[PDB]
RNA sequence: GCAAGACUAAAACUCAAAUGAAUUGACGGGGGCCCGCACAAGCGGUGGAGCAUGUGGUUUAAUUCGAUGCAACGCGAAGAACCUUACCUGGCCUUGACAUACUAGAAACUUUUCAGAGAUGGAUUGGUGCCUUCGGGAACCUAGAUACAGGUGCUGCAUGGCUGUCGUCAGCUCGUGUCGUGAGAUGUUGGGUUAAGUCCCGCAACGAGCGCAACCCUUUUCCUUACUUGCCAGCAUUUCGGAUGGGAACUUUAAGGAUACUGCCAGUGACAAACUGGAGGAAGGCGGGGACGACGUCAAGUCAUCAUGGCCCUUACGGCCAGGGCUACACACGUGCUACAAUGGUCGGUACAAAGGGUUGCUACACAGCGAUGUGAUGCUAAUCUCAAAAAGCCGAUCGUAGUCCGGAUUGGAGUCUGCAACUCGACUCCAUGAAGUCGGAAUCGCUAGUAAUCGCGGAUCAGAAUGCCGCGGUGAAUACGUUCCCG
């Protein structure tokens, strides 16, 4: 599946981001290979220039060969929470629309 | 109609400019003086020719 | 639709031959909306044929469709997660459709220099029972027999 | 979502414009540049005389301002001598001379612009705004408006979040072109930022079309 | 935009008003076929000797209200920010919403 | 008790809750009932190639700042050579390029050069104006001083104003009553029905408001007014061109009116709403399009249109200038244009539009040039002159399936024009060259009728610079059995 990741002026990006980020989203939806053909994450700030407890927002949507796209969102203090976060939620929700179309 | 970024989202204007032609023949002293005499009302360009 | 009953429109017959058939034949030929190189190219295949044999060229071309019309049809039904193709019959308009649409087809993908020579040629062949026309009719009476055990 | 003008959606339909006169398509920016400035400075000038509209004319080399006011008085003055003033400067501002007319406001409780510099001023002087809104708002239905909508936005009481609230009594049928309505916005510039302000006045239902405002 | 900005276009304004008719002169000169080779050479150096400010070239549309450089709209002469306000407010003759 | 295990029965420690009935929503691989190009039946696309454009990454002195799923990415920008410009290298000013307050001298202005990249600096000409209880004042400069100006610097998570989306989805709520200890409920629920909280029947409800529909613009038929510059049916004259004398019929132009209401007939339904089949009519059951965005949702977007609270810089985070950059190029995405040909390419002839633009402009016509164009010149402030050639189309000839007489990227010479100036970095013209491409993975998009597909024409921005955006007309389809499975 193509992988195209965008943050924001805020969060800050380089291309061992995204080299990172590819690696993982992979490894960890490896299994579904032809079912998956786009990922797309954003990354964001809210607030930006000052703190909090989550303070940045992490998304993932990925289209399925067939069903429609599916979106998911998450918010968190850190990038590397908010990806886990937003994988979390994206592994459940794949297994669940799956489980459901059979 | 947005400040920053809606392309789509506009707002379409127009503005109608309306004509209208008079002649009048075999005119007198009196109907010239009077056409002169005449007052004009805002919106209405009038213009005379001889 | 989920409502309403759309009515069909009225094809005019073409000027030649005085067709409604064959001016919806010319409709299925046009493209972009250029319908004298429709024509053009429709007459053109039928003095084609005519030549060969001297027979009118309606009926020629009706008795070609008669022989090209499918007969059984299957449509998917989804029930129990399976594909069940369910033989079933088919109105007289969808199978003039489907009739049409099969010769211009074959035509289109025939080798001859013009599309005018090319559907003469599959119109000749048709007439004759060996077409890709003929085939894609012998395939789904193939497939409709295969699967007549369900009503 | 968004909304409308509601002037700007009845301008040929039951409304008339602010600005009657022509221009060929040369002079027409320097005629529309030249009547913003009078516009922002009459609103300077007669800030506290209470003025509804501005309707600015030019017949023939000349221009024509009617002002209408609630205070006649403070414009006209005492003896005269501030409508000398205030020709001479319009004649400043435009290049052909202009005259001033005076239309006097009878019933100032419906018009909307009054009714929102009302709420703005005790908004700024620190009055409760949902005390000021019911005041307005009674005021106006006691004048005998159909219908009234106050809506007042922004840091509410100096509060870190911001906030809008809003009070409607009787019709206020926004959707029908038909309807007299009077719109009106202002701003109180308060301590702690803006704080903005919408009215709407309903006048009943205009009978006739654009013949009947004889247009 | 900035009072810097707004001055600046005035002072182009004003040079450009003040060099326009050397500049119209010299421009005539150099078309002119009965002047001398020699007269046109001079007129052409002479238009590039003038300052760059006078070149009308240089100036750029500004809404007037707010100097914005973009959505101008020559007719009006405000940029859409301000015409839009405006129209909707009904200061403006003769313009209306479009719909057909 | 053979065993499995049964019965009797603590403490240490740990939490601020755990619970029962019932009320509002949301949700359901629970249930029925509906709708939508959501499925189904079809037509044409994107994903392959060359080029345009925007973004991400790298790069650089700088590649200025915003927009980020549907709802960011031909988006702010309706148009970056200088200017715009906000960025970088370097040269410069400090009450400042702009406002008010204080003091003093000078009309304002004006002609020439000199130094320099320019900003700037140093010389040098001409005038001495407009009103005055003329002894002083308006304009517009110069010089000094102090509060101050100046900020496209931060915070859209402190705001006003404005905008997107769910979504033109059909819903969302109040007063007086009632019911319940209460949250709350009714009304807004039940039958039919509509596109619809649209309507008719019942009913502790009776009444209202915001939404739906209607009022608004445009198109189809006809009537009155108007006869221009626009029109030519009967007459005549014609260098046969409405050209002319003429006419006010027709087309048209642009204001005002009429018409269409299930109005009437035959059926269905509770004898209700309402729904089918008909006559007449240009048009028959919302005729087709456009504006119009409910209560509310996402700390959604915009401090860079603008205003504004609070922080920050003040010989620089302010101001002026010359060059460079925003156009970079191992790559990755989104939106497009052109093609891969014979339903076609080339050549000759030959018909039919609608909407817009034109005085700092559009330009008939002659010449010169292969051409982009240049010179002379003509009519136009326009139903008058002009942009202007409509192109697909039709008739005739050639090409005869070839990387071609298909395609037109890239490069080498020669030019025109706009502009102070086309090196970085413009549009177009001529000669030569002739690339990938022979129909494009998984996947996925638009569209139900004058629609899709295809063909040309105009405009805002604008000195010049559109394959983008907003409009206009020409030719003109395919298919809907049905809602079972797909989604909202
Ligand atoms: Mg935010
Ligand atoms: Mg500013
Ligand atoms: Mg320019
Ligand atoms: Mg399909
Ligand atoms: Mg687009
Ligand atoms: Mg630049
Ligand atoms: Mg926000
Ligand atoms: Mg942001
Ligand atoms: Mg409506
Ligand atoms: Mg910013
Ligand atoms: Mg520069
Ligand atoms: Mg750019
Ligand atoms: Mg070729
Ligand atoms: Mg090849
Ligand atoms: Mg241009």
């Amino acid at each position: 599946m193509n992988i195209e990741i965008r943050t924001d002026k805020n969060i800050h990006n380089s291309e061992r981001l995204i080299t990172y980020v590819r690696a993982e989203l992979t490894q960890e939806f490896q299994r579904h290979s032809e079912r998956i053909t786009h990922f797309s994450v954003h990354f964001s700030d809210e607030n930006g220039d000052k703190g909090g407890d989550k303070d940045i927002h992490c998304m993932i949507e990925a289209r399925p060969s067939g069903l429609k796209p599916v979106a998911v969102h998450h918010k968190a203090g850190n990038i590397d929470a908010s990806i886990h976060g937003a994988i979390e939620k994206l592994k459940r929700s794949l297994e669940h629309t799956f489980e459901k179309k059979e | 109609t947005s400040p920053h970024v809606n392309k789509d989202a506009r707002d379409q204007y127009e503005i109608r400019t309306y004509k209208r032609l008079i002649d009048i023949v075999q005119p007198t002293d009196k109907t010239v003086d009077a056409l002169m005499k005449l007052d004009l009302a805002a919106g209405v360009d009038v213009q005379i020719a001889l | 639709p989920r409502r309403r009953v759309v009515a069909a429109r009225e094809i005019l017959p073409d000027p030649k031959f005085s067709s409604q058939t064959i001016a919806k034949f010319m409709n299925h030929v046009m493209q972009d909306g250029k319908k004298s190189i429709a024509e053009s190219i429709v007459y053109g295949a039928l003095e084609r044929v005519q030549e060969k044999n001297k027979v009118d060229p309606v009926e020629f071309f009706e008795t070609t469709l008669e022989k090209v019309r499918p007969m059984v049809e299957v449509k998917a039904r989804r029930v129990g997660g399976a594909t069940y193709q369910v033989p079933m019959e088919v109105r007289p308009s969808r199978r003039t459709a489907l009739a049409m649409r099969w010769l211009v087809d074959a035509a289109a993908k025939r080798s001859e220099k013009t599309m005018a020579l090319r559907l003469a040629g599959e119109l000749l062949d048709a007439a004759e029972g060996k077409g890709a026309a003929i085939k894609k009719r012998e395939d789904v009476h193939r497939m409709a027999e295969a699967n007549k055990a369900f009503s | 979502g968004q909304k409308v003008h509601p002037i700007g959606i009845r301008l040929g339909v039951v409304k008339r414009h602010n600005a009657n006169w022509y221009a060929n398509p040369k002079q027409y920016a320097e005629y529309l540049l030249k009547d913003l400035q009078v516009r922002e400075f009459l609103t300077k000038k007669l800030k506290n005389a209470m003025v509804s509209n501005i309707l600015i004319e030019r017949p023939s080399g000349a221009a024509k301002v009617t002002i209408s006011t609630a205070r006649p008085g403070i414009v006209i003055g005492k003896k005269g001598e501030d409508i000398e003033k205030l020709q001479r400067e319009l004649t400043n501002i435009m290049g052909v001379p202009a005259q001033v007319s005076i239309n006097e406001i009878d019933r100032p409780d419906l018009d909307a612009r009054l009714v929102a510099e009302a709420i703005a001023s005790q908004l700024e002087k620190r009055v409760m705004f949902r005390r000021a809104m019911k005041r307005a708002v009674q005021n106006t239905m006691r004048a005998g408006a159909k219908g009234i909508k106050v809506e007042v936005s922004g840091r509410l009481g100096g509060a870190e979040i911001a906030r809008t609230e809003w009070y409607r009594e009787g019709r206020v049928p926004l959707h029908t072109l038909r309807a007299d309505i009077d719109y009106a916005t202002m701003r109180a510039e308060t301590t702690y930022g803006t704080i903005g302000v919408k009215v709407w006045i309903f006048r009943g239902e205009i009978l006739g079309g654009m013949k009947q405002v004889m247009n | 935009a900035k009072k810097g900005m707004i001055n600046r276009e005035l002072k182009r304004e004003k040079t450009v008003a003040k060099y326009a008719a050397k500049r119209a002169e010299l421009k005539a000169t150099i078309a002119n076929v009965n002047a001398s080779d020699e007269e046109r050479f001079e007129a052409m150096l002479k238009l590039q000797a003038l300052p760059r400010n006078a070149s009308p070239v240089r100036l750029r549309n500004r809404c007037g209200l707010t100097g914005r450089p973009h959505g101008y709209f020559r007719k009006f002469g405000l940029s859409r920010n301000k015409l839009r306000d405006t129209v909707m407010q009904g200061d403006v003759p003769g313009v209306v919403k479009a719909s057909w």
